[PDB]
């Protein structure tokens, strides 16, 4: 009942935190942006799938 | 008083820029220490040598393009930001690469001053579709260190660059990755002990080995202050 | 009551509080229910049941 | 998704992956934070009027 | 490089069981990094570790309140807990106490060695009930070593004592309470510059600055283990 409500708040996309449509050459700077304190983890933001 | 200090067990290695590291054993409360500062270091102190500027032949904006060429200019651009570069005797070189014909824009083409080293001369940048295209473009090298946008960049920049003098986001910091691991150590009667096992992943431009050997002497370079 | 009560000790109207974790120092997202309950020991111990 | 990946990798790395997603979903969980509150029931604005 | 030493300036003690620190300069750079570094050994880094254990040993077998005690043992040793000594020449001590007859067991009763100031003869121990009744222990006092309590020691400690052996929980004497304050450093220009404000909260016993010392001593005797060992 847990990692469910873990990933259910991650993968999450909000509107109003912060960080709206800059862009990611993919997760990492996704993480040095959301470990450093910089970027929502839930807002849709461009990034790079490979 | 009657400290631990840990025995750097293995390094474990699959490619030049890729890299794990076990640290054993820590006494419980320095694994995220350990972990978080040397993250903090090496993604935002680091310093290296980092594509920054650009003028080609022929052009004015990033939304525009070229005839006779498989991308478009933000394919190059991200094709840019994956090429090494290390200035050697400078901080700052201007490569010029002029190209024709159908060739798949590798880094290897670019007529390079003595005091520059890419890594990956490889490193595909951009394609003539046709042969009848052709072109004559430059690029600045700077070294710096760390990761600065373009955008704040521009924010900053006071200095008019025309349009077709284009500007983009800096990986100075050869780095690409890091995460950290605090694991637990048993030791016979201390099973409360800790580890930290990492694993590095970057560009070329360095060893990861040198890399974190070089934040952990910086940091150390700052505490000198503070033995005293 | 419970609501002027609380702010007569100056504390939150709800009792929620931004709580800090220290395995890093920082702050939480948002805050916590705070207070404290009256709480029951039993006979029903490890002890009496290992 | 352990459907999936069970069905066209076989079996490993939906083994590897599930570990991996119960350990970051557990670690950010913590990150994450949940609780409740009074407030998060109401008192709504019209109680006195339904009366 | 643009390194920045930390130098002391003011040591304001409110009360004669206390003692604080104003402590300055400091940077940004690493700061964070030497934030969490500084912060996380400064609540482990913390204790000094003084108050120890307790021997007893009377009249009938010794596990341990033996017919015409009222207290039971962790009430005696919880009453040794907020017992308040103070160790001037040496860092290390042992006490004995033996008692009897129908009254309160007090501190004053206790075999001081010579050079231990008991701030408190009228810190209760335990009473004495039965005419019959008689009692006789000893209490270790403080020196430590390491970090708080028991379970962490003996978690800790293999070794296993010979008898009489009665093991407590550290809460100690000159460190009670910490707390501090990163400020902006004004110089004239690097206004930014980093000062900090370290509050700290004892009982009497420590000089400050010696705790400071020592602990920047250490810090450094630790990382001799980094830079002059790899």
């Amino acid at each position: 009942q847990d990692v469910v409500l873990g990933l259910y708040y991650m993968t999450r996309d909000c509107v109003n935190a912060k960080g709206e449509g800059m862009v990611l050459t993919g997760p990492k700077e996704a993480e040095r942006l959301y470990r450093s304190g910089l970027a929502s983890l839930h807002a849709r933001v461009k990034v790079r799938i490979t | 008083t009657e400290f631990l200090k840990p025995r750097l067990v293995d390094i474990e290695q699959v490619s030049s820029t890729h890299a794990k590291v076990t640290l054993e054993p820590l006494e419980r409360g320095f694994g995220h220490t350990l972990g978080n500062a040397l993250r903090r270091i090496l993604l935002s102190s680091m310093p290296g040598c980092a594509v920054t500027e650009v003028e080609i032949d022929g052009v004015l904006h990033e939304y525009s393009t070229k005839e006779g060429v498989q991308e478009d200019i933000l394919e190059i651009l991200l094709n840019l930001k994956g090429l090494a570069v290390r200035v050697q005797g400078k901080d700052e070189v201007i490569l010029t690469l002029n190209k024709s014909g159908i060739g798949p824009v590798t880094a290897a083409d670019i007529t390079h001053d003595g005091d520059v080293e890419i890594v990956k001369p490889q490193h595909v940048i951009c394609h003539l579709t046709d042969e009848n295209a052709s072109i004559s473009m430059r690029i600045k090298v700077q070294r710096g260190r760390g990761y600065v946008p373009a955008s704040t960049r521009i924010h900053s920049e006071e200095d008019e660059r025309p349009i077709g003098r284009l500007l983009v986001d800096a990986c100075y910091s050869p780095v690409e990755r890091i995460a950290y691991n605090v694991e637990a150590a048993r030791v016979e009667q201390r099973t409360d002990l800790d580890k930290l096992v990492i694993e590095m992943e970057t560009n070329g431009t360095i060893d990861p080995e040198e890399a974190i050997r070089r934040a952990a002497t910086i940091l150390a370079e700052q505490l000198e202050a503070f033995v005293d | 009551e419970i609501k002027e009560l609380l702010k007569l000790g100056d504390l939150p109207t709800s009792g929620q509080i931004r709580l800090y974790d220290g395995r890093t120092g920082e702050q939480f997202e948002r805050p916590v229910t705070v207070g404290y309950m009256y709480m029951l020991k039993l006979n029903h111990l490890v002890d009496d049941k290992m | 998704m352990l459907n999936t990946c069970y069905r066209i990798l076989g079996l490993k790395p939906t083994v590897i992956f599930a570990d991996q997603i119960m350990y970051t979903g557990f670690a950010y969980a913590a990150r994450s934070g949940a609780s409740v509150g009074i407030d998060d029931m109401v008192i709504p604005e019209k109680k006195h009027e339904i009366i």
